[PDB]
């Protein structure tokens, strides 16, 4: 329909997004950041207070 | 003319001025996301089939403002709710719309 | 189909030249033709029967 | 899309400037993407036999 | 014209007690251009 | 956690217009006629 | 996709840093422990009771 110049009739028209996704969420692991690693073998032992 | 000089681009230009002000104004505003497409926001294939037929049935295209995308919490009629906190965020207790005490 | 025998299933007199306008009308531009062998019989005779 | 459906009598007047207008939304009719599905079982007995 | 998706080809699937698996799932699909441009003639005895 | 953006597909790329119209305007009556430039608004000839 | 890369690496990397997330949820909270194994056999007689 040529009537008007409108963009509500426009045929094939594109999506135009954005190409990223700022979805950011808080990841910071203090705790885990501070602590070191001491890798094991079983699950049952203790530390003898 | 003493001052004005060219009486029409002088009011052009006031115009000019008048425009970016209400820009800056409105970006700050709260206005409402409004246009004829609701659901049928992309529809390109289709693109809206009950539009066209009248050619004249053109809504007003209002543009969602600064209150409106940060949280809301509500539509007080046509404007964004001054009244009411929002909703949370479900990633963190979170609520980035507050009414002060 | 409608004079020729009532009991054969297929092509009848030369409609396929029909056919042919109808495209022509549209800018068809085509020029490739599929057989059906079990329809064969009528290109073949085609050229006779007349 | 389509160019047009009928043009006709076309003649008008010097002066024929009352209205006039058109509209012709999009025309994406439809994709598919079909999928395909194909499976063996053999044992291993069966493989090493001959 | 022809519009693979992904490609035709085969995949081995997790065994089993002296079982083996093999597929191939195969995505196609057509497309035709400006649908009054193909004739058809479908062919009746009678009415 | 599985961090592909594989699924997502958020390049959303326009187009690529290959439409097709098949509606014929060869004209060979007027590409082979001619053409010429009249002034008034009607023309007359004697034979 | 339209602004990703795949949906299986994106949901990968999610995935490992709400495991870290989840990590460190747990390091910092109240959960105590609830299993049946009353390990008291220890101190050199390592072994599983009935």
């Amino acid at each position: 329909n040529p009537t008007l110049f409108v963009s509500y009739d426009q045929n094939g028209k594109k999506l135009s997004f954005a190409n990223w996704i700022s979805v950011l969420s808080p990841q910071d692991t203090p705790f885990v950041s501070m602590t070191g690693k001491e890798s094991i073998n079983q699950t049952i032992f203790s530390w003898q207070t | 003319n003493y001052g004005r000089g060219r009486e029409l681009m002088y009011q052009l230009e006031k115009k000019g001025k008048e425009i970016k002000r209400d820009l800056e104004k409105i970006l700050l505003s709260g206005q409402a996301r409004t246009d004829v497409l609701a659901d049928q926001y992309l529809t390109n294939s289709a693109a809206d089939p009950a539009v066209a037929g009248l050619n004249d049935t053109h809504a007003a295209r209002k543009t969602g403002a600064f209150q409106f995308l940060c949280a809301h919490g509500g539509l007080a009629g046509g404007v964004v709710d001054k009244t009411k906190n929002g909703p949370a965020d479900p990633d963190t207790g979170a609520v980035t719309v507050k009414v002060a005490q | 189909n409608a004079s020729n025998p009532t009991t054969n299933i297929g092509f009848d007199e030369a409609d396929i030249f029909d056919m042919t306008l109808q495209l022509y009308t549209a800018g068809s531009e085509a020029d490739i033709i599929m057989i059906n062998p079990a329809h064969a019989k009528i290109f073949a005779g085609l050229q006779e029967n007349t | 899309d389509a160019l047009a459906s009928v043009d006709g009598n076309n003649a008008h007047v010097e002066g024929s400037r009352a209205e006039d207008g058109e509209m012709k939304p999009t025309v994406i009719k439809s994709n598919v993407t079909q999928i395909l599905r194909k499976v063996v079982r053999v044992s291993d007995t069966a493989n090493t036999t001959a | 014209t022809q519009m693979v998706l992904r490609a035709p080809k085969r995949t081995e699937l997790a065994k089993d007690g002296s079982y083996e698996k093999w597929m191939i799932e195969m995505e196609v699909g057509l497309r035709h251009r400006n649908p009054y441009a193909s004739g058809v003639l479908f062919t009746a005895a009678g009415k």
